[PDB]
């Protein structure tokens, strides 16, 4: 009666920990900066599926996408995807703007 | 025979508020408390019985009657009574002028009466305080009535010397397996037993004896522990 | 993913027994394997610690009368020279070897028994990374 | 209807219960597979803390 | 040194090189065998100073009776490494003969010139201190009755094979009036104490942007009065 | 973390 | 009629404050050392500033005496302070529930030497020298509270307890401290609960359990 199957918990990514309970997507918008249209692009750039957590994208896979996040230069990402005094001085003529006024 | 739960760490169960109307509970609240703020000129005080005698006399109440250290050591050690160390109680303190503040579990009193009497009079004009994490609220205050303000399914008693005496573990025992528990306490030093009649559905006693007000909490207390196995 | 709580018992039992006769790379080897094998299976803390031996202070002196009764009446149930690992009665026995581990005489290896005392709070040791300890490692280590 | 108490608890298994089945005659009769073999059959009429 | 301290920065490390003393040598002489009997006498001199127990001695004491009465069904599984060397019905067992006789190096070089009498009294020996062993550890340890069930086999055996030995059965009795006193309760181990609540402190009683915001509180003010003032002025 | 030891000051 | 050392027959309560900090100054008239009232007084002559806790004491004291077995006269109070003084406190004292009070109380107190009250028929607070057994009855069972010490039910202690064995608590008034003080006094020691305690809250549970015990 032996089967055998294909994790880890929350991992760290550009001084950013990812979640290990969340989607690629919703993790790739969680990093620090991105969004969900170019955590799609990115997604879909490394062939991987959208909707597998955390438990998914196997570390060769991950290594492939974080090589291509940080090099977008390299990856063709989209660019869209990428990121007193004078009121003392008033009050000073105010005081005597109106000093004048009040007095003379 | 029966295995045992996938986990048995040691977790904490979640403080209990005002927001929670379902799990059986213990709610103590300290009644006819002599808790008010003055202004001298430049600062505000609160009242105490011993030092502030030449305005107390002004005002025209009485030095026995104006005394906030009852409080001090009843809410002192209801907070550090091993019931709440349980984690299955919360406390409602009934001003002199009405209003009410519901003071939540996780707090930490400040021992000496100067420092706690800088916390009354800091909730008292605030309406609030907040804690290291400063992410949930401490001391809240809310509105008459404390009916509106307690869980749905209670008794209402208040501990009256004049009442015969039961056995708080006896009667406790007795109370129904979701029906929680509300006391009125009065914390007044020395007076009458009449006023959370209307509220409540029977005056209780606890001993043919005269009683301090904390020792008569610690007492009640004593018996909750005792029927719920802690 | 399909293995009898009995089945894992029986594979614990064993290496129980084993440790109570183990040399100590054996030991700081196998005991990530049982914390594995037990957080992956989670019903062998049964036989971990039965809980109803412990001495409750809010219960009757006819309940403890009870225990004490259950208690000269108790005899282990394992079986050894039985190789049957679904019927053994493994999951029924208490690991009195892992306490003796417990008082083991090394530090690194009464930490790591420690670690069965405390609660459980992680679930991965890698055993493949608690492996490579032999006597000359060790010895390179202490050194250090 | 009732989401809170076990509507019926049912022991009398003995390892890692994983199947169960009704009798498709007898509204009153689960048959379960244990996972040590030994097939139970129950009745839920009765008390139920053991099998038929 | 101080041995029964937990670590010592030197007496540990010589107790890890001395267990692999004891662990992975072959045992083909005699000589091998009173090594690692003196080995076991100072293993039990660190311990009846620091109270601890070894799994790889218990191991040795099994070793080292069934090599001495090799001579085979009874355990398959030791994989002893002398078959030759076993004592026949040949025993004098007279109380006169050797004792535990520490001459080192002496016993070392004459270990060759092997008489039975020596290999009696490196028995002898090695299972006295087995006793002392037993007496200071093993009923002090919970798992007590299963770490010494091999070895009541193999007393029981040895009994059966010569019964005409005294400190065998001595040692039998012992360590059934002790499992007889000892009653071996289940485990119970893991119970915690329940954590409480937590708890927190209440609070209670930039210069830059504060003069700014008292002084644009004053700009207001200013600037409210005078249009009231000018305006009473006009009408 | 806070067991019957009061509160700091300021 | 009301208990004291010199009745060592009948069953009885002792209940015992170790190492109370009870320490009085003169700056020009005297003073408590209060760890809020002043702290560059503490760093002065260095001793630590969370030492002194008279409140801890005087919140202590106040559930104590205002216990029912107090009134209803099966118990005695002994504290013996930091400074190596014992104090007795008989079943008769109504202590001023004001922590001013309080202290004016214990260092006019302090330097009597004996409290007794206008009435004048007997002492009220005696300061007396150690030992404490000099003081205690006859048949003490003498038990510390300890964190880590396993935890016992108050009611059974008291049924295991003789016919006329008096019984003698020791509670730590200090905060932080560990629990060696009267290893040489205490017969044993025990837990109260499995989430450490008050010693105002642990006094006032035990002596609860002792009424329940005692029919009070």
């Amino acid at each position: 009666s032996l089967v055998v199957q294909e994790f880890q918990h929350i991992l760290r990514l550009l001084n950013t920990n990812v979640d290990g309970n969340i989607k690629i997507v919703y993790a790739l918008t969680t990093i620090k900066g991105v969004g969900r249209r170019y955590s799609n692009l990115v997604c879909k750039k490394a062939d991987v599926d959208l909707h597998k957590r955390a438990g998914e994208l196997t570390q060769e896979e991950l290594e492939r996408i974080v090589q291509i996040m940080q090099n977008p230069t390299h990856y063709k990402i989209p660019a869209w995807f990428l990121n007193h005094t004078l009121a003392n001085n008033v009050e000073s003529k105010l005081r005597d703007d109106l000093e004048r006024l009040k007095k003379i | 025979q029966k295995a045992l739960p996938a986990s048995l760490v040691p977790q904490a169960p979640p403080v209990l508020t005002s927001k929670d109307k379902i799990t059986k509970r213990m709610i103590v609240v300290l009644a006819m408390a002599s808790l008010e703020t003055h202004k001298i000129s430049d600062k505000y005080v609160l009242l105490n019985c011993d030092d502030h005698q030449g305005l107390l006399k002004k005002m025209g109440r009485d030095i026995s009657e104006a005394r906030p250290d009852i409080t001090h050591q009843c809410l002192l050690t209801l907070l550090d009574s091993p019931i709440n160390k349980a984690g299955k109680l919360q406390v409602y303190i009934q001003t002199s002028r009405g209003i009410l503040i519901e003071v939540n579990p996780t707090v930490r009193i400040p021992r000496t009466f100067k420092r706690f009497s800088g916390l009354m009079v800091q909730l008292l004009h605030k309406l609030s305080i907040r804690s290291v994490n400063s992410e949930e609220k401490l001391l809240k205050v809310i509105k008459n009535p404390i009916t509106d303000h307690l869980p749905t399914k209670c008794r209402k008693v208040t501990l009256s010397f004049d009442a015969p005496v039961i056995r708080v573990q006896d009667y406790i025992e007795k109370l129904d397996d979701d029906e929680s528990i509300c006391v009125f306490v009065g914390a007044m030093a020395r007076g009458k037993d009449n006023f959370a009649d209307e509220y409540v559905d029977e005056k209780v006693g606890l001993s043919n004896y005269p009683l301090s007000a904390s020792v008569a909490c610690s007492k009640f207390c004593h018996g909750a522990e005792d029927a719920w196995n802690i | 993913t399909h293995l009898s709580a009995h089945l894992v018992a029986s594979f614990i039992k064993k290496l129980a027994r084993l440790t109570l006769e183990s040399p100590p790379s054996a030991i700081v080897t196998v005991i990530p394997f049982i914390y594995n094998l037990i957080r992956k299976h989670p019903n062998c803390m049964i036989m971990l610690h039965n809980p109803a031996f412990i001495s409750n202070p809010f219960q009757t002196p006819d309940q403890v009368a009870n225990l004490k009764t259950l208690k000269e009446n108790y005899v282990d149930p394992f079986d050894v020279h039985e190789s049957d690992p679904e019927l053994t009665h493994a999951l029924d026995s208490s690991l009195w070897e892992l306490a003796s581990l417990m008082e083991h005489y090394h530090p690194n290896v009464a930490t790591l028994a420690k670690i069965f005392a405390q609660p459980f709070k992680k679930l991965s040791y890698n055993m493949e990374d608690f492996l490579d300890w032999n006597y000359d490692s060790l010895l390179n280590a202490e050194s250090s | 209807s009732n989401a809170y108490e076990p509507q019926l608890e049912l022991t009398g298994a003995t390892d890692y219960v994983r199947t169960l089945s009704f009798i498709p005659a007898a509204p009153h009769l689960v048959a379960t597979g244990s996972y040590d073999g030994l097939i139970r059959l129950y009745d839920t009429r009765s008390s139920g803390s053991t099998p038929i | 040194f101080s041995t029964s301290d937990q670590y010592h920065l030197v007496i540990t490390p010589a107790l890890i090189l001395m267990s692999q003393f004891l662990e992975q040598i072959k045992f083909n002489s005699l000589k091998r065998i009173a090594f690692g009997a003196v080995l076991v006498r100072i293993v039990s001199q660190y311990q009846r100073i620091s109270k601890r127990y070894i799994p790889e001695v218990v191991y040795f004491f099994q070793k080292i009776l069934l090599t001495f009465i090799v001579e085979p069904l009874d355990f398959e599984n030791i994989r002893l490494d002398s078959y030759e060397l076993g004592l026949p019905l040949d025993v004098d067992f007279t109380k006169k003969r050797s004792t535990i006789i520490p001459l080192h190096t002496l016993s070392t070089m004459d270990t060759e010139a092997h008489p039975v009498d020596q290999c009696v009294s490196v028995l002898l020996n090695v299972m006295e201190s087995l006793d002392a062993t037993i007496s200071t550890v093993w009923k002090s340890l919970p798992a007590f009755n299963e770490i010494i069930l091999p070895i009541q086999q193999l007393l029981s055996a040895y009994t059966s094979k010569y019964s005409d030995f005294e400190k065998p059965r001595n040692i039998l009795n012992k360590v059934e009036k002790l499992t007889k006193f000892t009653e071996h309760i289940p485990l119970a181990l893991q119970n915690h104490k329940p954590v409480s609540i937590p708890t927190h402190a209440p609070k209670y009683e930039d210069r830059t942007r504060s003069e700014i915001n008292k002084m644009k509180a004053q700009l207001k003010k200013e600037r409210k009065f005078t249009m009231k003032e000018i305006r009473k002025d006009a009408k | 973390t806070d067991r019957f030891k009061g509160d700091d000051d300021i």
